[PDB]
This record gives structure tokens, C-alpha cells and sequence, in this order.
């Protein structure tokens, strides 16, 4: 909704006979809902998304050290000690170092040595638990009336569904109102899955891939860092001193790893509410308290005109704007033939019964021509509307 | 290449009103546009960003419900179209081309006004004169013209006669909305009471003529 | 955030260098190093002068350079002219959300004249006014170049934080400025206090005139 | 001692928002001065459009997008020339002199 | 604060947008700076990260 | 060029909140979120207050704490008392190259007690030091608080540039402030001109002396 707009479209037919008719939504997909002697219906499925799921975990990427601390002491001397030591966010190796008289000791032997550097994440990456309970989603419904794009937005009904919502009804102003039983479809998106977002991304990983991160670890609100090794490594000592190796920012490990998973986004000032890039909503549409207006209409027997010309759409449908300058409350009748002197119609009208209600309306008509050469054509008479057309 | 502004005046709070920025030696569809302005006091500030296509849309938090930048690209014209107009809103506007993500080329600026403020004739009240001395023989006193809109007034002492020494301060901008502005002269110590001066006050919009005597 | 703060008046001598710079003050700035400056003489369209801090646009004087370290971004001009009579703002690109900052602006103040003192002259309530319900106190400063001044009042000892009025300097016909300071009050407060002090800032010394009922 | 600088190699570059512009279907290509300078990331590309997002055709219609770039972290790469190479080798006999 | 030997093949081979020592303009900036397929007029880039 | 900015003077009275802020550049407070405050009182040895921006050691009280966001850091310091006034000073470690920066210091000054205006007395050359071939006028500025003063020497009417040596306010021993300064001369100046002018500034409220050669 509105489904012209949407490039990957599918239209679906109910028989005669039905009440209800079954449809798959998907993401930046939408719905043309067509039933004999019923306005058409379209119906696109909007965002579907988690309000603040509870965090679980943070990764961090990227750690920034400090200069490293030795403590060192001569073979049978004893243990080096720091302070730094005892502190649950500081980094400390404990290694013995190989100590003689060239470098101020009695005795040739291991002497203990520790450094100790303070750790401190840069950056990290949060992973939230999602609750598939808690999974919204919107959809938007439309019909195919004569609106100008202009006024879509206007005339979009947005539904929004929990997870155990009832039925959800769409009603229009004269045209009486459709009913949607819908379900999201998480179960092979959204397994044992974490959400993690980094400062401008986010994705949809596996739950045992991030708990086996080779990266320090925290309980995401002023916890130590856990496993701090992954990022911060102390080398073999010379003498009196040990190097660290710190193994640098991650985040372009992590991202090329998650290259090709599902992505999530997020919305404006809602900083917790979050949108998932997946999945699809299996809805069950009700049909039969929907109605036509204007059935009653006369013909509409004054000239007309093309404010916009007929228009390939893409979806094998054309489009245009047709006004109607006088005549009352009318019905505009629609055709389209392959023979100008016999008015056999021989193409599908999306917009089913078209209408112009006040004098200089604008109406937008979406008809489905035949394959081959064919002929658009608006009105009766002498006035009537013919503008020549060729599917392919 | 360069950037005509217009659409400034004075308009009443909640009041509606449309700056205009035309554009001239370039390609007009090809670069992004944007609206600045500055309050009295106040370093510049961005308000409004647009795209080449007009596509991509920008404004501060301060202006975002109620400004409304476009832009029409056969007519190389730049509109911001100001709702819901607000007394901070007083400012000098700037339209501004912006390439190589900077302000490259200026407008020269659109005032727009705002003032809750009607037509009021002022009050004057005389200034007592001191010593202004300086050892000596001197002193100097004036009249004061309150609360009057708009600009501008007329002050002279001895309608039409006496010129020597006379300061006539400019207009203050005020919280009120109105104006307010001192006129002084200076005169010597041992002629304070020889002689009698008084001002004409003069608000052409409020057709106001006011006299008014000083005297220790 | 991102604030820009640069000092609102300097002042050099024809023929000399002077240097204006632009602090910043916000979360991350140092980034991405694009800082541009503007001259904008009174009535006129802001000229680019400066962009990518050092950068010229075409056409632009050698005499207007532009350097930066760490949070500072500073535009040097030598041979000064008194062409260069004008304002100049600063600018820089914050961050992706907020994008570009501007400074609060410098007037440049080329001493095609010599140094003048400010002189001033307050008043008492009028008799005539208290009689309205109201009082109030006026400072009248003239005769001092260049126009860039401080006003400040006190309520005997201590100064007031409301009703204060200051204009923007408007320059005279003797090549000087003046300007305007009003102090609304109520004339109970005129009267319950010792005596009111308007004084006046101007480079670096000030000078006080004060009043009583 | 000073080998001769070959490369820089760029890992971690900060970039700017981009900037878009874009044009209907049959209304020629989107053009930006950001393209023509050569500290710019940019790319040419094709959109889905029509009467939903303002072309009154529907098709493919041009867009550029283009961001400023600047290298933030690069590492340098410097040739060996093997003629070049200095060692320094410390020589000493055993002649009783303490450690000191 | 690191530094290596390194094979001039390996090297040469990097996807990693390269400079030439100088004020030089930066070569194959994509191997940072993505740019994904637009939805209408939108586009936003991917920053291939550190 | 790594070296932290934070305000020379910052002054409050008994009861209120004040904050010292301390600005770096994008790299100094900003890299590791390590930020250490110190108090020192005059002569006295200085005290960790805060450290890591807003952690406090052991006996420091609730009314010091500390926040960062981006360059700046900030002391704040609520309920102000007389043992507050002191020198404060910023901490950083910058980086691996230059380990630890500072501020250049902020003197806490808590307002005890009222507005006193300084008191002048200006001496003029002694006759046995013109004849020695020097000149010395002597200005002494007495009981002023708070102690900060603009001191200013005037040649007839004419601001003086040179000779002029003025000390930096200090304590007096009833708790008021007093500062001296000098203005050296030739015998010719001093006979050559009809008047000096000693002048102070203090609070936007200028005290002014004058002595003429006798």
C-alpha cells in the first residue's frame, strides 16, 4: 500500500464464492488483493521490530592500554608484587625471567617478574536477547479507489499487531471495512539468536557464535572485563621488562564475518525499539463486508481528458489519471479492447468501478491490459478516450 | 555566482511568512542548499539543509516542526517557508550553497523581525542635570523617550534652535518589544538657571509631539 | 556536543599581524579537520577565506593564513589593512549528526586612529518618573575607540542580575562609537538601596559613575 | 638506517555523511562536484522509481552518492635494499675484569 | 607501535585502499567504503570497519 | 602542545556549588577516562580528591565529585566552606608518550565574608634616594577583598608602560588582602612632569592617589 509504487509485487484472486483468502507478506514486498465485485485491496507489511529486548552481553573490539608496570626480583629472592595486581580491570601477566650477575644478581636462575597494563575498552559491541513473544509488527491497507498518489498517505490504514493480537480491521469511508488475521513467521529467522549492534550497525547472529567470541567479555553494566587475554598479550621477558602485544581493533573482523546476516536498524529518538530486516507475516484477509461505492452511478457521458497518460508500471499493469470536467456523481466505464469498432473488453480493471464523485475530479485508474497490441479505452461515444498500447 | 534573498519584514508572533533565495552562474540542481541565520548576540546557526533533488531533508531540533525548506529547480529559487513564527525566531537569514561538505558562497542576508508590539507614542521624562565639571564649568542633562514603536523619532531641544553639543542616542531594542532612546546636552555651570530648554519629541508613526522642560 | 568560542573583539595596528583563534569545545571534534573560516563586512554577503584549515579558496590574499593544533584553530593576517575592518567567523564540520558548527564571531579592529577612553554619563531617577511607578537608570558612554565595551551594574555592592539593558555600539559622526545601558527597576528598590553604580569595560580598564537617591 | 618509503596502506578511515543526488527515469544522470575530487568516495548506481516517490515514469533513475574520505590509521611500507643492512657485533676476552 | 617483515606479493595484494607516500590521493577506497543498493533516493554507505 | 586548560579564578560563598571545568584536546581526557583531581591549601602537601573522572578515595567527602564528557572534565563541588578554599588542579594521562599533563591551577576563593574597598597610600620619592641618581614611587594598596586588583600608574594624566613592578595580592593576618607596586623612575621624569597617579581597580571600583615633586 500503495502497491504501485513497490516494485516486487503479486496479485492474488479469491473466488466468487469465498470469505476469506490467504496471503505471505513479506519485507519491502506488498499485496494487491483482488475479489470479483469488491474494491482491490493492498496490503504491504511495514517493520517488524522489538521494544528494548533485555541486554545480555557486551564484546569488546577495541581496548586502548596504558604504558605496562614491572615488578622483578632476584632468583630465590621471592615473588614481585603489584598493587595493580588486585585490581579486577587491570591486565597482569605473572612469568619468571632468566637473571644472572649481567644483569644484578648473585645467583644464576629464574627471578619472578609481573607487569600489569590497565585495560580499558574503546569500543564494544552490544548483544541483546531478543523475546520472539514480543515481536510487533505493522501493516499497512489500502484500497483501489481513484485516489491521486498524493493523497495515499492519507487513505493508508496502518495496523499494528502484537503476537497475540485478535483480528485487526481496516475500515474506509464507503467502502465498509476488511478484517486481517495475520501471524509472523519467526521460527527459521529468529532461532537462538542474539541482537548485536555496534555504534552504526547492527545484525542477527547466532547465539553460540557470539558466546564463542576469542574477545573480552563484560556483564554489560560495570562488570569486569572478562577473558581480557583476547585482546592483551604480555610476551617473553628480556631481562627486567615485558612488551605487550596488544592484537588491535576487531571491528573489521567481526564486520567480515558478519557480512551477509540478517541486519537489524533503528528508528528515530526510539533508541531501544528495534527493527528486524527479515522474516514474513502469513495473514488471512476478510473479504466479505467490503463494498463498492457509487454502483448506482450513471454513465459518465461528458467529455474526458488524460491529465496523466496511460504508463507502464513494471508489474505488467498501466496507470493513469483521468479527469472528468462535468457530469455528476458518475461512474467512469473502462475498457480495453483489441478492436476499436467492437467494445469487447479483454483486460483485468484493478481499480474496480471507477468513480468521479464532484466536477474536476482527477481519478486514478490501474488497468491489467492483454499480451500483444492493444487499445485503452476511456468513455463512450464520440468523446471517447483511446489511447493505443503494447504489452510485451 | 551569487545568491539573492527576500520575503524579510516584521510579523506578528504565530504569524506565517516565506524567505525566498534565487540563484544565478550555476547549476542550481547540482548542489546542496541551506538555510542560516543569526540572533542578536548569538553566533551563526544552520536551521534548514536540503539536497540537490530536494530528497534529503535537514533541520535543528529548534525550527523542526515548524520550518519548511524546498527548493524548485526550474525556477533555481530556494524557499524556506516559515510557520508557526516565534519571537526567537528574530534573526538575519542567510541562504547558502554548501560543496565539499562546507558553507561555500553566501546570500547577503534577509532581516525578519518579530514583535508582539503595536503602535505606542512614547513618554518623556526630563534628566536632572549634575556636575560634569572637570574643574569646571560644566554640566550636562537631557530627556528621556520610553516605550515607543516603531522606529523612528525626532528629538531636538528649543524647537529648531539650539545645536551645540547635543547627543541623540540611537534606539534599544527591548523585551517589551518597544523602543527607548537618551538625547543629552551639555551646557556651563553658572548658566543652569539663566536660560530654559525643552525637547521635541517627535513619533510620526503615533503622530506625537511632546515638550518637556529641565530644570535642577 | 560542539561549541566554538574565539575572542569577540581584537585589535592590531596597520602593517602588523594579528591572530584570531577558535576553540572548540564539544564531545569529538578532532576528526575530520575541515575547518573553514568567513569574513563578513557590515551589510555584505560572508566571504569564504579559509576552508580545510589552511586551504585559500581562489582569488583570496596570501596575507590570510590558517593553522590549527589540537582543539585550537587559529587565522593569522599580516599587513594589515584597513580594508580587514570586519568580522570573521569560524566553522567547523562537529560530527555526522549535529554537522557543522559556528563560533561566536570576531570583530577586527584596525587602529586607523589612536586609543580613546570611554566617557561616561549616568542619572539619577528623574522626580517625574517615580511618579509612574516606575525608575530608571541610565548610562550614557561616548568617545571611545575602539566600540567593543562591558557594561556592568551593582546594587550598591553587588551586581544586579535583572533589568539590565545594553545596546550594540552605533558609531557617531566623529568617527567613534557610543552606546546605550537602561536599568528598569521599581522605585522601591531605588529607594531602599544605598546607591546604584553603572561602570563601564573597556580594554582592560574601567571606569565607574554612580548615582543615589 | 632510512629505507626508502613504498607505501601507505590505509586500515582504519573515518568518512563523512554522504551526499545524493538523483534524477527520473529519461531525465539524464545526477551530477555532483564531490565526483570530480580525488578525496572523495563516490559511486554511480541505478534506482527504482515512478509515480510513488515523484517520477512520472517508472524505471531506472540515475543517483550518485559521494563521502569524503580520510585515512585515520595507516600502515607503511618501506623497501629493503639488502646493501644497505648495518650490524654491530660486540667483542670481549676473558680477562678477569668484574661485571662492572 | 608494531612492525614487520613482510612478503612485497602479500603486501601489494591487500584489499586496503593505498596511498603514494606523498599528498597523494587515496587509491581503491571501497575496499573501506561500500556502497549499498538504493531503496528510492537513498542511499547509505557500509563502512567495512578498522 | 598536550596541555590541559582550566580556569585561573573561580569564586563562590558559603552554602552554594561551584564547578572547575578542565579542557583538553581530543586525545588527552578523552582516550583512557582517567581524570585525577587535586586539592592543595598553601604549603601543604596536595590531596587526591577524585581520580578515574569520578571515583573518590577513601575519606573525601560527598560534596567533591566529578564528571567528562569529551574534552572536558569537570570538579564540582557542592556546599562550599571556608576549608574549601585552596588551589585545584587537573589531571590526565595523555598517552604512552607523555604519560601524565596537568592543569595550570584554579584558586577556589570562598567569599567569608563582605565587599571591601582597598585602601591607597602613595609615597613619593624620597629626597636621599634622587640623590643617589634613582626614583621610586611607592603605591601600597591595603584591606581589599576579594584580592583582585588593577593596578595602573599615570603620567600627568598618561597611562604608564614601563618600570612598573607590582606584586601578586597576598593574605593579610585579620583575613583581608593587601598588595604594593612600584613605579621606577629618573629624578628628570619625576621633576619634568606636574603629577603621578597611582590608581586601583577593584570590582569595577577605581581608588586613586596622586603626588606631585615638592
Amino acid at each position: 500500500a500503495h502497491c504501485i509504487g513497490i516494485t516486487d509485487r503479486d496479485f492474488i484472486e479469491g473466488v466468487h464464492g469465498g470469505t476469506w483468502v490467504s496471503a505471505t507478506l513479506e519485507q519491502d514486498k506488498c499485496v494487491t488483493v483482488m475479489a470479483p465485485d469488491k474494491p482491490s485491496l493492498d496490503i504491504s507489511l511495514q517493520t517488524v521490530a522489538i521494544d528494548g529486548p533485555a541486554e545480555a552481553r557486551k564484546v569488546c573490539y577495541s581496548a586502548v592500554l596504558t604504558h605496562v608496570k614491572i615488578n622483578d626480583k632476584c632468583p630465590s629472592t621471592g615473588e614481585a608484587h603489584l598493587a595493580e595486581e588486585n585490581d579486577g580491570d587491570n591486565a597482569c601477566k605473572r612469568t619468571y625471567s632468566d637473571r644472572g650477575w649481567g644483569n644484578g644478581c648473585g645467583l644464576f636462575g629464574k627471578g619472578s617478574i609481573v607487569a600489569c597494563a590497565k585495560f580499558t575498552c574503546a569500543k564494544s559491541m552490544s548483544l541483546f536477547e531478543v523475546d520472539q513473544t514480543k515481536i510487533q509488527y505493522v501493516i499497512r491497507a489500502q484500497l483501489h479507489v481513484g485516489a491521486k498518489q498524493e493523497n495515499w498517505n492519507t487513505d493508508i490504514k496502518t495496523l499494528k499487531f502484537d503476537a497475540l493480537s485478535g483480528s485487526q480491521e481496516a475500515e474506509f469511508t464507503g467502502y465498509g471495512k476488511a478484517t486481517l488475521e495475520c501471524q509472523v513467521q519467526t521460527a527459521v529467522d529468529f532461532g537462538n539468536s542474539y541482537i548485536a549492534e555496534m555504534e552504526k550497525d547492527s545484525w542477527i547472529v547466532d547465539r553460540q557464535w557470539a558466546q564463542d567470541l576469542t574477545l573480552p567479555w563484560q556483564s554489560g553494566s560495570g562488570g569486569i572485563w572478562r577473558e581480557m587475554h583476547h585482546l592483551v598479550e604480555f610476551e617473553p621477558p628480556h631481562a627486567a621488562t615485558i612488551r605487550v602485544l596488544a592484537l588491535g581493533n576487531q571491528e573489521g573482523s567481526l564486520k567480515t564475518a558478519l557480512t551477509g546476516a540478517m541486519r537489524v536498524t533503528k528508528d528515530e529518538n526510539d533508541n531501544n525499539l528495534y527493527k528486524l530486516h527479515g522474516g514474513h507475516v502469513s495473514c488471512r484477509v476478510k473479504l466479505s463486508a467490503l463494498t463498492l461505492k457509487g454502483t448506482s452511478y450513471k454513465m459518465c457521458t461528458d467529455k474526458m481528458s488524460f491529465v496523466k497518460n496511460p504508463t507502464d508500471t513494471g508489474h505488467g499493469t498501466v496507470v493513469m489519471q483521468v479527469k472528468v470536467p462535468k457530469g455528476a456523481p458518475c461512474k467512469i466505464p473502462v475498457i480495453v479492447a483489441d478492436d476499436l469498432t467492437a467494445a469487447v473488453n479483454k483486460g483485468i480493471l484493478v481499480t474496480v468501478n471507477p468513480i468521479a464523485s464532484t466536477n474536476d475530479d482527477e481519478v486514478l485508474i490501474e488497468v491489467n491490459p492483454p499480451f500483444g497490441d492493444s487499445y485503452i479505452i476511456v468513455g463512450t461515444g464520440d468523446s471517447r478516450l483511446t489511447y493505443q498500447w503494447h504489452k510485451e | 555566482v551569487q545568491l539573492v534573498e527576500s520575503g524579510g519584514g516584521l510579523v506578528k508572533p504565530g504569524g506565517s511568512l516565506r524567505l525566498s533565495c534565487a540563484a544565478s552562474g550555476f547549476i542550481f540542481s547540482d548542489y546542496y542548499m541551506m538555510w542560516i541565520r543569526q540572533a542578536p548576540g548569538k553566533g551563526l546557526e544552520w536551521i534548514s539543509y536540503i539536497s540537490s533533488s530536494g530528497s534529503q531533508i535537514y533541520y535543528t531540533e529548534s525550527v523542526k516542526g515548524r520550518f519548511t525548506i524546498s527548493r524548485d529547480n526550474g525556477k533555481n529559487l530556494l524557499y524556506l517557508q516559515m510557520n508557526s513564527l516565534r519571537g526567537e525566531d528574530t534573526a538575519l537569514y542567510y541562504c547558502a550553497t554548501e560543496t565539499g561538505w562546507r558553507i561555500d558562497t553566501w546570500g547577503q542576508g534577509t532581516l525578519v523581525t518579530v514583535s508582539s508590539a503595536s503602535t505606542k507614542g512614547p513618554s518623556v521624562f526630563p534628566l536632572a542635570p549634575s556636575s560634569k565639571s572637570t574643574s569646571g564649568g560644566t554640566a550636562a542633562l537631557g530627556c528621556l523617550v520610553k516605550d515607543y514603536f516603531p522606529e523612528p523619532v525626532t528629538v531636538s531641544w528649543n524647537s529648531g534652535a539650539l545645536t551645540s553639543g547635543v547627543h541623540t542616542f540611537p534606539a534599544v531594542l527591548q523585551s517589551s518589544g518597544l523602543y527607548s532612546l537618551s538625547s543629552v546636552v551639555t551646557v556651563p555651570s553658572s548658566s543652569l538657571g539663566t536660560q530654559t530648554y525643552i525637547c521635541n519629541v517627535n513619533h510620526k508613526p503615533s503622530n506625537t509631539k511632546v515638550d518637556k522642560r529641565v530644570e535642577p | 556536543q560542539a561549541v566554538l568560542t574565539q575572542p569577540a573583539s581584537v585589535s592590531g595596528s596597520p602593517g602588523q599581524s594579528i591572530t584570531i583563534s577558535c576553540t572548540g569545545t564539544g564531545s569529538n571534534i578532532e576528526t575530520y579537520n575541515l575547518v573553514s573560516w568567513y569574513q563578513r563586512h557590515p551589510g555584505k554577503a560572508p566571504k569564504l577565506i579559509l576552508y580545510e584549515v589552511s586551504e585559500r579558496p581562489s582569488g583570496v590574499s596570501n596575507r590570510f593564513s590558517g593553522s590549527k593544533s589540537g582543539n585550537t584553530a587559529s587565522l593569522t593576517i599580516s599587513g594589515l589593512q584597513a580594508e580587514d575592518e570586519a568580522d570573521y567567523f569560524c566553522c567547523s564540520y562537529a560530527d555526522t549528526n549535529i554537522f557543522w558548527v559556528f563560533g561566536g564571531g570576531t570583530h577586527l579592529t584596525v587602529l586607523g586612529q589612536p586609543k580613546a577612553a570611554p566617557s561616561v554619563t549616568l542619572f539619577p531617577p528623574s522626580s517625574e518618573e517615580l511618579q509612574a511607578n516606575k525608575a530608571t537608570l541610565v548610562c550614557l558612554i561616548s568617545d571611545f575607540y575602539p566600540g567593543a565595551v562591558t557594561v556592568a551594574w551593582k546594587a550598591d555592592s553587588s551586581p544586579v542580575k535583572a533589568g539590565v539593558e545594553t545596546t550594540t555600539p552605533s558609531k557617531q559622526s566623529n568617527n567613534k562609537y557610543a552606546a546605550s545601558s537602561y536599568l528598569s527597576l521599581t522605585p522601591e528598590q531605588w529607594k531602599s538601596h544605598r546607591s546604584y553604580s553603572c561602570q563601564v569595560t573597556h580594554e582592560g580598564s574601567t571606569v565607574e559613575k554612580t548615582v543615589a537617591p
